[PDB]
């Protein structure tokens, strides 16, 4: 059977400023491709 | 441990953070506030072992076109969602989101999920769909557009009253682990 879900974790929270036009708190991994 | 890839995308105010935020921690978020990008882990416990469920809370806004694929190499398994209410994120299955998955994993399984079931029966809801000339989508035209696009799985669910929203994440899963 399948189990509730639990330990919940936010690993990656993007964001983008308007100012700079560049995105925040990008993954590791997408800063040399964007 | 086993873990899966699951990437949700779907047009703007559809409810794909709603339905992965209720689904995970129980809370239905209060406030309405777009998605840039979001990644989400919890644990399930699958026929008794252990299994890391990572969750791609992609941005239905149009704007965000060029960093939503980005999403994409590797992953298990997409929901494509839409509203139940809403005739345009259901048409924009077909236009748009079923052509862009599989353009990035042409093999990848695909689960069409319709969400805010709660709303398809509310009255001012459907006044207003009456209005525009539009209706609510039902279950057989959900079902139909699964076929189409090949999807393994149709689901109808709602994030807010939770009725369907594990049956989305268990099927899911059973898609990718059997
Ligand atoms: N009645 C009802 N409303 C819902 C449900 N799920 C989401 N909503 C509402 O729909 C709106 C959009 O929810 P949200 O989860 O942010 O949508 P989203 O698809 O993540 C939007 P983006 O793609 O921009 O991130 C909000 O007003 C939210 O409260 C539901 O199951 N029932
Ligand atoms: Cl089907
Ligand atoms: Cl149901
Ligand atoms: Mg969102």
């Amino acid at each position: 059977e399948i189990s509730a879900p639990s330990n919940f974790e936010h690993r990656v929270h993007t964001g983008f400023d308007q100012h700079e036009q560049k995105f925040t708190g990008l993954p590791r991994q997408w800063q040399s491709l964007i | 441990m086993q873990a899966i890839k699951c990437v949700v995308v779907g047009d703007g105010a559809v409810g794909k953070t709603c339905l992965l935020i209720s689904y995970t921690t129980n809370a239905f978020p209060g406030e309405y506030i777009p998605t840039v990008f979001d990644n989400y882990s919890a644990n399930v416990m699958v026929d008794g072992k252990p299994v890391n469920l990572g969750l791609w809370d992609t941005a239905g806004q149009e704007d965000y076109d060029r960093l939503r694929p980005l999403s994409y190499p590797q992953t298990d398994v997409f929901l494509i969602c839409f509203s139940l209410v809403s005739p345009a994120s259901f048409e924009n299955v077909r236009a748009k989101w079923y052509p862009e998955v599989r353009h990035h994993c042409p093999h990848t399984p695909i689960l069409l999920v319709g969400t805010k079931l709660d709303l398809r029966d509310d009255k001012d809801t459907i006044e207003r769909l009456r209005d525009k000339k539009l209706a609510p989508i039902t279950y057989p035209q959900g079902l139909a557009m699964a076929r189409e696009i090949g999807s393994v799985k149709y689901l109808e669910c709602s994030a807010l009253t939770q009725r369907g929203l594990k049956t989305v994440f268990d099927e899911a899963i059973r898609a990718v682990l059997g």
